[PDB]
RNA sequence: AUAUAUUUAUUAAUAUAUUAUCUAUAUUAGUUUAUAUUUUAAUUAUUAUCAUAGUAGAU
RNA sequence: AUCAGGAAAAUUAAUGUAUACCGUAAUGUAGACCGACUCAGGUAUGUAAGUAGAGAAUAUGAAGGUGAAUUAGAUAAU
RNA sequence: UGCUGACAUGAGUAACGAAAAAAAGGUAUAAACCUUUUCACCUAAAACAUAAGGUUUAACUAUAAAAGUACGGCCCCUAA
RNA sequence: AGUAUGAAAAUGAUUAUUUUAUAAGCAAUCAUGAAUAUAUUAUAUUAUAUUAAUGAUGUACCUUUUGUAUAAUGGGUCAGC
């Protein structure tokens, strides 16, 4: 009962009220906003739901495929905006992770909040479409949004990308094609830019874009230099 | 909270300005047991009936 | 049991004994009511 | 307990102010928002950009708004003979006088 | 400003309390009435109540209308015609050469 | 008054 | 159309019933007195010092300035910020600006904006109102820093009465405050203040190890020794 | 029953998707039910909340 | 049964009735009354779904109403 | 243990008074206000309709609508 | 509870000079170094003022008592009465 998980000063029903809630807003939108400490609950509560559903799609075992499926709906109100919710599971997030193993989801720390001082934090999906059937934004991804935020304020600037940046657009490559992450990317530079008014050339920015990711999925092992490593690593006498 | 913009106790009443204040002031219509019954000068008509209705003079 | 709710309000009650015509239908009453006139009260009897 | 004496001007100040817990610490922990070279918090984000994407997920989602039909196809003046003015209280008053109450967030410093 | 108080004559000792204020302890009400009016609304002039007011042409020495000439301010020597009355504190209002 | 010099001024404009 | 600012007669009104925006040496000396200064804070770096017969320009006289310590520190140039009748408490404000103590004032704006406590919104609204204000009075904001900041309470605090239990009985005060500052430059006041501490350091005087210590005590009338 | 697409010079079977399993009369005054009549107004698998953690056997 | 159970203002005929005045909001096991407080106290009536029961007990809760001038963490001794 | 007024110390301490709440949007303004959905609590009540009382506190100034048959008072009649 | 003025004290924050992190008690007096400030006869080997190096001495004040530092009474401070 000590050790297992966090309190929130809640009784343990209206504690697994409260994360059985939070993880179907969740999964109802793509981002929410809320305390750090109940961020992490419910994204240990999404990630084990997200596993149990990509185990049912992948087992050929009956018994453990309705089981599954019983512990999904166990873990769920199936009511309101969120009455074809497990569909919803089934049908679009699940199939997004059936190759990640693990951290389907991302807290994001946020300044405390002025009223009380509060932490707070945003609990994202990993790799969330961004255009829907008519190719308009959707909510989530702010991550990438903030990516091609940065890439777009060092074109501006006629910088070179952080390390950072690079770094963290490899890990969103990891599990996406190349003409895909290439669309999703002018998709977000074109709004981006129309938001911040700045003029946007398609075939420059095709380039631009090109060359990023030429880079990310590139093979080149020289990362500049390092410092000359005032330590050496000579054997034993 | 009752007022969004008084987020502390500060002496402000659920409502009005003060809780007390005189009471000797005249009475009115709508003060009273249902029995109490004032009136406004506005009807020496006519006659009430045995009954309890009331005839037009 | 508890107690300083000893003030039970009650118009009827109120105006028998301590209104206006309470005091000025009597000898007492009238004393009052003059007192307060001469002392120069606004408010001489509920 | 009971305060026994009052406390000199030197112990409460030294009580206070004396201790290094009691002290407010200078934030060091500041650096460089990388979509926007403005101060930001480390290993945290930024407001003003995290703001301007929601915002933009506001306007690319806002659900029509509902405007019936019979009502927007009423005239002026059925419109007035139907649906006439009111006198709002204190209360509402102050209610919608809004920008006395609420603040938005300031943005912070361009680092350079 | 919504009272009703323009249909009914309530209150009557009360608003005869504040009407008749004592005559030494007029400037506590002029200093608060001075004070929360705007520059453009207000004059540095006393005013007056009913029992000292001109009511009269004779008690008013000049009546609108006819020239008079302004000394003991900015505009001394000035030559101006006098516009109306005041009537609140038994004053002239002039031309714009006042 | 202000308001009766007021008065006059937009009364001698429309004249 | 026009607005407040727009409207320059209107500028002119307020700066009328307030005084004109200039520094303290504008505003303070005589012509005379202010070129002397001027001349002396040029030649000597940027700031006054005791002793140097300045040369007034197109003339062919010279000048020696004497001056107090406080007409030193008043003619240097500095911005003067008040704030408003804030909510909070003397104990309250004293908590953040002990930490604003001698800042840069573009880092204790960075402060304010960082910090978690009610009173750093105003503080710094009062500080990048400061910052303006210099602009305006001629000053670089790259080189103003805080000199002085402090609190005061506001007057007027309203009392209420708290009934606690038991008969016993409370006074509940909610206190109101204001915080002002004074901001001076590095160029000028930082200077200064090296310049006289290196001249004290000059001053003082060396160790000396068999030091002609003063034999304390009366004389006597008689030799002892 | 709605909505998009057809098997003839509203619309039948499909691809599905959304919503619902109601109401209303009689059985001597009123409330409940029960059954008739009216209507499309359903009977299997999982799940949850509340009853001291609702309860008992483990861990 | 005994505990032996209020007071008070009279019909047919013929004409007749243009129908005065006042209450009506909301609160009313309460932040809207009595308690020095938006006080776990005091405060009069009727209805108070269904299932279950002897029951107005107890469990649930269909409609309705509500979720509070303190919040977020942490959960040492006590 | 004088009276009144101002200001201190305790001290930014104790407390904030039975309580389930969470997202999205109004609003790149919100723990505290409004809306929607989820979750709970009272349910022979924390619901509905009233009496008494009261700084009209209400869905408000453009404001609480009576010939009577379930409309009370007023009026006739009387008890203490 | 008139108006105007208000460097009156108690009280709060900040700055400046000086002393203070190996020293113990009515917080003051005397003795005595040192730092700083002002000084239009500092001619200086000067004067004055501020300041807990260091040394010695020092059991708050009224009341009431034979007798009180008394752990006997009264006083949070200041302004007015
Ligand atoms: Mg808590
Ligand atoms: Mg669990
Ligand atoms: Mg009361
Ligand atoms: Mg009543
Ligand atoms: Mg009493
Ligand atoms: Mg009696
Ligand atoms: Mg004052
Ligand atoms: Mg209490
Ligand atoms: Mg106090
Ligand atoms: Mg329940
Ligand atoms: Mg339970
Ligand atoms: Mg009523
Ligand atoms: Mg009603
Ligand atoms: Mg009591
Ligand atoms: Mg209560
Ligand atoms: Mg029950
Ligand atoms: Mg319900
Ligand atoms: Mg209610
Ligand atoms: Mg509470
Ligand atoms: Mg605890
Ligand atoms: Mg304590
Ligand atoms: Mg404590
Ligand atoms: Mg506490
Ligand atoms: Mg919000
Ligand atoms: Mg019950
Ligand atoms: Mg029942
Ligand atoms: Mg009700
Ligand atoms: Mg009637
Ligand atoms: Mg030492
Ligand atoms: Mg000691
Ligand atoms: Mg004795
Ligand atoms: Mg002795
Ligand atoms: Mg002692
Ligand atoms: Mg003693
Ligand atoms: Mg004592």
């Amino acid at each position: 009962t000590v050790g297992i998980a966090r309190k929130l000063s809640r009784d343990k029903a209206h504690r697994d009220a409260l994360l059985k809630n939070l993880a179907c807003q969740l999964f109802q939108h793509e981002s929410i906003v809320s305390t750090h400490a109940k961020c992490k609950e419910a994204s240990r509560v999404a990630e084990r739901i997200i596993t149990w559903t990509k185990r049912a799609i992948t087992t050929s075992n009956s018994v453990a495929q309705a089981e599954l499926k019983s512990q999904i709906q166990s873990q769920l109100f199936l009511a309101g905006d969120n009455r074809k919710l497990m569909k919803r599971l089934f049908s679009e997030i699940a199939p997004r992770y059936l190759e990640r193993p693990g951290g389907y989801t991302r807290v994001l720390r946020l300044e405390p909040r002025a009223n009380d001082s509060a932490p707070q934090s945003v609990l994202e999906l990993v790799d969330s479409p961004v255009m829907s059937e008519s190719h308009t934004v959707n909510r989530g991804n702010l991550k990438m949004w903030l990516l091609v935020k940065s890439v777009i304020n060092d074109d501006a600037n006629q910088l070179p990308h952080n390390p950072l940046t690079l770094q963290n657009l490899h890990k969103v490559a990891k599990f996406k094609a190349e003409a895909q992450l290439h669309g999703e990317i002018m998709l977000i530079k074109q709004v981006l830019l129309k938001e911040m008014s700045l003029p946007y050339d398609e075939a420059l920015e095709n380039e631009r874009t090109q060359a990023l990711l030429k880079e990310v999925y590139s093979s080149s092992l020289p990362k500049k230099t390092k410092k000359p490593s005032s330590y050496v690593m000579v054997p034993r006498p | 909270l009752t007022r969004p913009w008084k987020k502390y106790r500060d002496g402000e009443l659920f409502y009005g300005l003060s809780k007390v204040g005189n009471k000797r002031v005249p009475l009115t219509t709508k003060q009273g047991n249902k029995t109490m019954y004032k009136g406004t000068r506005a009807s020496g008509i006519g006659r009430h009936t045995k009954f309890g209705g009331y005839v037009i003079n | 049991k508890s107690r300083g709710n000893t003030y039970q309000p009650s118009t009827l009650k109120r105006k028998r004994t301590f209104g206006f015509l309470a005091r000025a239908k009597s000898k007492q009453g009238s004393k009052i009511l003059k007192r307060r006139k001469l002392k120069g009260r606004w408010f001489l009897s509920h | 307990a009971v305060p026994k004496k009052k406390v000199s001007h030197q112990k409460k100040r030294q009580k206070l102010y004396g201790p290094g817990k009691k002290q407010l610490k200078m934030i060091h922990h500041l650096n460089k928002c990388p979509s926007c070279g403005h101060y930001k918090r480390a290993n945290t984000l930024c407001m003003y950009c995290v703001g301007q994407i929601s915002h933009i997920w506001k306007t690319h989602t806002a659900k029509e708004e509902i405007k019936p039909r019979q009502e927007e196809e009423l005239s002026e003046l059925d419109q007035r003979v139907l649906y006439p003015g009111r006198r709002d209280t204190k209360y509402t008053k102050d209610l919608k006088d809004k920008d006395n109450y609420l603040e938005r967030r300031v943005r912070t410093l361009k680092k350079d | 400003s919504g009272s009703y108080q323009h249909l009914s004559n309530v209150g009557s000792r009360v608003m005869k309390r504040l009407g008749n204020r004592p005559k030494n302890f007029l400037p506590h009400s002029e200093k608060f009435i001075k004070k929360s009016t705007p520059e453009f609304m207000k004059s540095d002039l006393k005013e007056v109540d009913e029992k000292t007011s001109f009511k009269s042409e004779k008690e008013w020495k000049f009546i609108p209308g006819d020239r008079v000439v302004v000394m003991s301010g900015a505009s001394k020597g000035n030559i101006a015609v006098i516009k109306s009355f005041d009537k609140r504190t038994n004053s002239f209002i002039l031309d714009e050469n006042g | 008054d202000f308001m009766s010099w007021f008065k006059r001024k937009k009364q001698e404009e429309h004249q | 159309s026009i607005t407040i600012e727009n409207d320059k007669l209107l500028q002119q009104h307020i700066i009328s019933l307030q005084q004109p925006e200039q520094l303290a040496s504008q505003s303070l000396l005589s012509p005379l007195k202010r070129e002397i200064y001027e001349a002396n804070c040029k030649i000597n770096g940027g700031f006054y010092k005791k002793d140097t017969i300045v040369k007034l320009p197109n003339s062919s006289e010279r000048y020696k300035l004497k001056l107090t310590k406080r007409e030193i520190e008043v003619l240097e140039p500095s911005v003067y910020a008040q704030s408003y009748r804030i909510k909070s408490s003397m104990k309250k404000a004293t908590l953040l600006l002990r930490l604003l103590g001698g800042l840069d004032v573009m880092k204790a704006i960075s402060q304010c904006h960082f910090s978690n406590k009610k009173i750093a919104r105003e503080v710094a609204e009062l500080l990048q109102k400061g910052v303006k204000d210099g602009q305006k009075l001629g000053l670089k904001p790259e080189d103003l820093y805080i000199s002085q900041i402090w609190t005061g309470s506001d007057g007027f605090w309203r009392k209420r009465v708290e009934f606690k239990a038991r008969t016993r009985i409370g006074i509940i005060s909610h206190p109101y405050i204001h915080v002002r500052c004074i901001l001076r430059t590095k160029s000028v006041t930082k200077r200064r203040l090296a310049y006289e501490a290196h001249l004290k350091e000059q001053k003082r005087a060396p160790w000396v190890q068999l030091g002609d210590k003063p034999i304390r005590g009366v004389t006597g009338g008689v030799y002892k020794w």
